[PDB]
């Protein structure tokens, strides 16, 4: 007979991922910083190397916060906790951030216009790329496997320089397997170490951003993201209690 | 799409091979090229295809057929050596003479349309004239595709002369690559990938046309940002003259449709070498032309015929009638070309790529010049993109260049257009990349994207050429040397972290409270912080109500949606209506997010200097101008609490539901609280309980009010908690429990008090008169009756005293059962039961 | 790498059982004295099949336990007769089961590392020690209080608490 | 009124003190190793020296 | 264990976790901690 007065809940996938990326991070030796959801121009964009009127800040998907004169926005990703963390912390500097980002994307396969993201940074004497690639190879192979097809191609941020786009060979994707992108990184530029009053000549660094619904359906291998973002009970419960 | 860059293989190719002649790559291998060096690929669109007889034509007769409401043609083409075939076609934009495409019977067009002779409108039909888009060549237009005259002979392949093997490839340019919005950038780029000698599609030796004298009066204001000004005049032109076929089918691959040689060299030479082109009537200019910032309120009509309301840093061009021109965004329909034009003068002018990007983005006008000047457009071509662009025009639709130039290069006039040079150490590369690179990798791959490199000693002196302003410090030039060299040489070395602390306690509670609720049955919601539209006024809040004050934001996806929330709640109960109306009627929901709280010290601070660290003061300014931003913890709950089964018949949700999750949370929280009566919407003024720790409020739990349940579509009795967690301070308990051995007295009480005492009072009142001799105290019955008596309620707990060194004695423990009594009786009124 | 799969499925039984009123017991490895006959066990029940020990502080008390059952039900009888009458215990421990392969292991040279077949017999001698969990209920599984006289435990309750771990 | 229908368990403090110290060397990037109760005298104590 | 002591060196610990928990807390007799009374355990929490 049935026994269960009390049904199983369920915490959801993306936080219980969380948690597994916040876990393989701490197991290195990292930690893990905070920030507001609502963020300042300051942050999100000036203090990361923004230009002023530029398409490099204007081409983002911004939800700008009223009044027109009130510099304040919701964070479109988490490196404006690069920014309060060189600013609270001494150095050296290994930490990660996981929390809510907001872009003015309609809901696809892939977008959603309230995602997370897993921020990284490392600030140090003597960080270079290899360590960036060291870095993103753990945080890959903990969460894809160690069979997961990955690659690294040049592009470009404000807040780093040299900068790079990691993509994963996702599988089920819609209309065929193809490279889809992971997330961003790159060194971080000596302009963001300047603007925390940290010398560019005697600390270097790395950063990156990672999607955190990206990483659960190359995981899981979830085409569509639909369910993991409309709070259905029946997507969360069989990934179980996440006690 | 305004980082978006078009342009087709066959003119990359070509401007590849004057340097490297015989060059030729697959569109798959020149994709993967491309995206090595840093150049997103969207799209790879090849043209075509076409198979079978899809031929060349001259429309040789055309016979209108009256009679339809639409203007139907009977066609007769020479399909070549004056071998005519009968079409019908519904298209007017031919006529006899116009070279066409046809497509024969057995011809197969995009994609798998197989051409047959057929009959339509009582003729003979063999074949079609094909247009643009059926050919899959050009956009979806109007009409068929007319090749302009003297583009190929009636006869000719259809394939070879559209050039429908060819590929086009769409890129996604990053907005610091400015150069490389245009085919002399991206070849440039792979030449650097391919180790080729490039030769500059834009360099003199590619002879400079001669200077006299001024080409029109000019006046620049210095403080408009313009950089550089160049006017070259191009008189008697004829205006029935086309473009030739592999311009305009450039043009047409680009994304841009040609419209006459005047305006298609200002597209063709600004696709080609990256600076934007103007043509402007040299008879309809009045006057000396000036630059200058537009006055409060003044207007301006473009070439579309709309009216502009300017700006006071908006960048102008005018004479003594009307303005010319939006700087480096759109021209207007004063000295705007037409079929009357036969003077032409061309303008190429440099403008301040701030100014036009507040220009084009407050007028929503992202034209093909505004992003381009956007992202800095190179200021030392712009003499030598005016010769070509004047030879250009002069050899298509005749006429004489003048000899005159207009060069303004600012005050005093700049001859060096190079950015300051860059001192760095010789392996910096290696060491940002961790790869011992070949000696001469880094003066090689900057010299080849156009730097000057000096060496002494170990230290490079590196000038940067002059269409790359984004090589300002080495790091720049270290993205330059990598990106070039492959990032997939660079080693995997996990850095040795120093030993970290782990999580916070705050970050481990989160973890706890999760589990908990969790593991009770509840299924984590991730709340939109979008509230509903009109949710505190089905709540019936006051207007002076604190959850009303919230920060908007001023472009949401939903027009109607435009408030954070400073609450948990309305995104729960809208989620809960959600499972509800898809048949899923017994939830718990739970969630833990952060809400949006501001206050009248939330304000905007102006931009802080980023060259320095920020001061204390101007952390704290910025901290304080942020809304306040406390983590909640919230959860609702409808229909069976307990579901049915073989045990029985389930348990419907109640205020108690609601009041236990408090209790798992606290738990989880390692803190006491108290909940006490209260009155707070939306929930129910009977069964709400505001919870304290301490004597501080930190949040409300209970059911619902029914009346903001029915406004609300809301399940009956649906129940709902919030708590700050904020408010909730971190415990770190040690605890050191002496656990008495002795055995234990078991007594039980019923005690008598008014209706409306609280249990939880008479329970402390019995607590504080035990004494320590009492372990546990529980309530186990709730009697109301007339037995009692009316307004009154009897109370009977379950009381466990224990001595901590002896066995207790019956008596002894009704002494301290006495005083419990004694003290319920001095605090709550308690008369125990007869 | 942090915790294995089985170190963290240790933590998520535990939060699990804990969260459901279950309270954690660490058992004794030393069997009650005539525990299986209590049982009634038939003779040739590999329950009986125990390590012995030599020298226990109990004289009464040498036998391993092959079973978490009798310490918990010994914790259980403790708390009882202690008057908390309404238990649930539970333990995660490992229990003793030797074989007709348990057996000593003659010394092994320590100059040097043992050979693959001396790291083989010295795991293959000792008895089997695997990984159990457990849980004894007695009393009111749900107390008494405003919202009804409580309930009983039942065989239901021990079925659930199997479904509490294969969650 | 009372509303816990369902008491709270407890974890021995002696695992959950356990788990404190293993997450703060496992945070520092040590691993957690394991060995049975029952033991040869081998490497409890011969090849322990 | 075949590791050659000119090449690696190490060191190694071994502290009571009751003892641990004895200083931490305060708790001068152990008695209680290994009784197994549900008394002890639970105002320590669920410990979830
Ligand atoms: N709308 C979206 N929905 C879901 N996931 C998204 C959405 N937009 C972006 N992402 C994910 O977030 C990742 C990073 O997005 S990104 O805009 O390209 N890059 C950034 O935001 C940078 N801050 C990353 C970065 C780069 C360099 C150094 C540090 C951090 C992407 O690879 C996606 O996986
Ligand atoms: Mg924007
Ligand atoms: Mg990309
Ligand atoms: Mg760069």
């Amino acid at each position: 007979l049935p026994s269960t007065r009390v049904p199983a809940g369920a915490r959801h996938p993306i936080i219980m991922l969380a948690e597994h990326v916040a876990d393989t991070f701490i197991a290195m030796g990292w930690e893990l910083a905070e920030g507001p959801e609502v963020e300042t121009e300051q942050f999100n964009f000036d203090a990361l190397n923004f230009p002023a009127d530029h398409p490099a800040r204007g081409e983002q998907d911004t939800f700008y916060i009223a009044p027109e004169d009130s510099r304040q926005l919701l964070r479109t990703h988490t490196s404006p906790v690069q920014i309060r963390t060189l600013l609270a912390r001494e150095l050296p500097v290994y930490i990660i951030s996981i929390g809510r980002t907001f872009r003015t994307d309609e809901l696809d396969a892939t977008h959603t216009p309230i995602f997370h993201q897993v921020e990284g940074l490392a600030v140090d004497r003597g960080l270079s790329m290899a360590h960036l690639r060291g870095t993103l190879d753990a945080f890959a192979r903990a969460e894809f496997g160690p069979s997961a097809r990955t690659r690294i191609r040049p592009h470009f941020f404000p807040f780093t320089e040299p900068s790079a786009e990691v993509d994963v060979w996702f599988a089920n994707k819609i209309g065929g397997a193809a490279w889809v992108e992971w997330g961003g990184c790159g060194m971080v530029h000596p302009n963001v170490l300047r603007a925390t009053g940290i010398d560019p000549d005697l600390y270097s660094g790395f950063a990156f951003g990672m999607g955190l619904e990206r990483t659960l359906q190359f995981r899981n291998g979830i085409p569509d993201m639909r369910d993991m973002v409309e709070g259905d009970v029946r997507f969360s419960l069989p990934f179980g209690v996440g006690a | 799409q305004s980082n978006a860059m078009r342009l087709p293989y066959s003119w990359l190719r070509e401007v590849v091979a004057v340097g490297a002649s015989g060059w030729d790559v697959t569109p798959g291998e020149l994709e993967q090229t491309l995206l090595r060096i840093g150049h997103e690929v969207e799209e790879v669109i090849p043209l075509g295809p076409v198979d079978g007889p899809v031929t060349v034509g001259r429309v040789a007769d055309i016979e209108e057929l009256t009679g339809y409401k639409k203007p139907i043609r009977a066609c007769a083409v020479d399909i070549g050596d004056r071998q005519y075939r009968e079409i019908i076609c519904g298209a007017t934009n031919f006529a006899v003479g116009d070279l066409v495409v046809v497509a024969l019977p057995g011809a197969t067009l995009p994609g798998g349309f197989t051409i047959s002779a057929r009959k339509a409108y009582g003729r003979n039909s063999d074949g079609m004239i094909c247009s643009a888009a059926e050919l899959n060549l050009g956009a979806d237009h109007s009409g068929i595709l007319v090749l302009p005259p003297g583009a190929a002979e009636p006869g000719a392949d259809g394939a070879g002369v559209l050039g429908l093997d060819d590929v086009v490839f769409h890129l996604a340019i990053t907005p610091d690559r400015g150069y490389c919005m245009s085919v002399r950038g991206l070849a440039r780029e792979l030449a650097c990938a391919y180790d080729l000698d490039f030769v500059d599609p834009a360099s003199n030796s590619r002879p400079p046309l001669p200077i006299e004298g001024p080409a029109w009066p000019l006046t620049v204001q210095p403080e408009t940002g313009v950089r550089r000004f160049a006017l070259r005049p191009v008189i008697g032109i004829d205006p029935a003259a086309v473009s030739p076929w592999w311009l305009q089918r450039r043009l047409l691959l680009c994304g841009i449709r040609a419209t006459c040689p005047a305006v298609d060299v200002t597209n063709y030479v600004m696709l080609e070498l990256g600076h934007p082109m103007h043509a402007h009537d040299r008879n309809r200019i009045s006057g000396t032309l000036g630059v200058r910032f537009a006055r409060s309120g003044e207007t301006a009509v473009t070439l579309d015929g709309i009216e502009r309301k300017l700006d006071t840093a908006d960048v102008l061009i005018v004479d003594d009638a009307a303005t010319a021109a939006i700087g480096g965004v759109m021209g207007a329909a004063s000295t705007e070309v037409r079929a009357d034009s036969t003077d032409v003068l061309l303008e190429a002018a440099i403008w301040d790529p701030a100014a036009v990007s507040r220009t084009q983005r407050r007028l929503h006008l992202p034209s093909e010049a505004a992003r381009r000047y956007e992202r800095t457009v190179d200021p030392a071509i712009s003499v030598a993109a005016l010769d070509r662009c004047a030879r250009l025009l002069a050899d298509i639709a005749g006429g004489e260049v003048s000899p005159t130039l207009t060069d303004w290069r600012g005050d005093p006039p700049c001859d060096d257009w190079s950015p300051p040079p860059i001192r760095m150490g010789v392996d910096v590369p290696d060491r940002i990349a961790g790869v011992a690179y070949p000696q001469g990798t880094t003066a090689r791959r900057l010299a080849q994207i156009g730097a000057v490199v000096t060496h002494d000693g170990d230290t490079l002196t590196v000038t940067p050429p002059s269409w790359r302003p984004d090589l300002r410090q080495p790091a720049d030039l270290v993205e330059e040397v990598l990106r070039l060299e492959g990032l997939e040489v660079i080693p995997s070395v996990l850095p040795p972290a120093p030993a970290g602390r782990g999580l916070t306690a705050g970050q481990q509670r989160r973890r706890t409270i999760g589990r908990s609720l969790a593991l009770s049955g509840y299924v984590e919601i991730l709340p939109t912080p979008f509230l509903p539209a009109g949710v505190f006024d089905l709540w019936g809040l006051e207007a002076d109500d604190s959850r009303r004050m919230t920060t908007r934001v001023l472009n949401p996806l939903e027009a109607d949606r435009p408030q954070l929330a400073t609450t948990l709640l309305p995104a729960l109960l809208e989620a809960l209506v959600r499972n509800v109306s898809r048949g899923l009627v017994d939830v718990a929901l739970f969630a833990i997010a952060q809400v949006v709280q501001p206050t009248e010290q939330t304000r905007g601070v102006g931009l802080i200097p980023v060259d320095r660290r920020p001061t204390d003061d101007e952390i704290a300014m910025l901290d304080a101008s942020l809304p306040r931003q406390p983590q909640h913890v919230a959860a609702v709950l409808a229909g069976l609490r307990e579901p049915r089964g073989p045990w029985g018949p389930g348990r419907p949700v109640e205020a108690a539901d609601a009041f236990e999750a408090v209790r798992i949370i606290a738990r989880a929280s390692r803190v006491d609280v108290t909940l006490r009566p209260a009155q707070y919407l939306p929930w129910h003024p009977g069964r709400c309980a505001q919870v304290f720790v301490g004597e501080s409020s930190v949040g409300h739990a209970g059911q619902l009010h029914p009346a903001v349940i029915e406004r609300s579509g809301l399940p009956k009795g649906t129940c709902a908690v919030e708590l700050n967690l904020d408010a909730i301070p971190c415990s770190a308990p040690l605890p050191a429990p002496r656990v008495s051995p002795y055995p234990a007295v078991f007594q039980d009480v019923s005690l008598v008090v008014a209706a409306d005492i609280p249990a939880q009072a008479v329970a402390d009142a019995v607590r504080a008169g035990a004494g320590d001799l009492l372990e546990d105290i529980a309530l186990f019955d709730v009697f109301t009756g007339p037995q009692i008596g009316e307004h009154r309620k009897s109370l009977t707990f379950a009381l466990r005293f224990r001595a901590p060194d002896r066995t207790l004695t019956e008596d002894d423990a009704s002494a301290a059962r006495d005083a419990a009594v004694q003290s319920a009786a001095e605090r709550v009124g308690a008369v125990l039961r007869g």
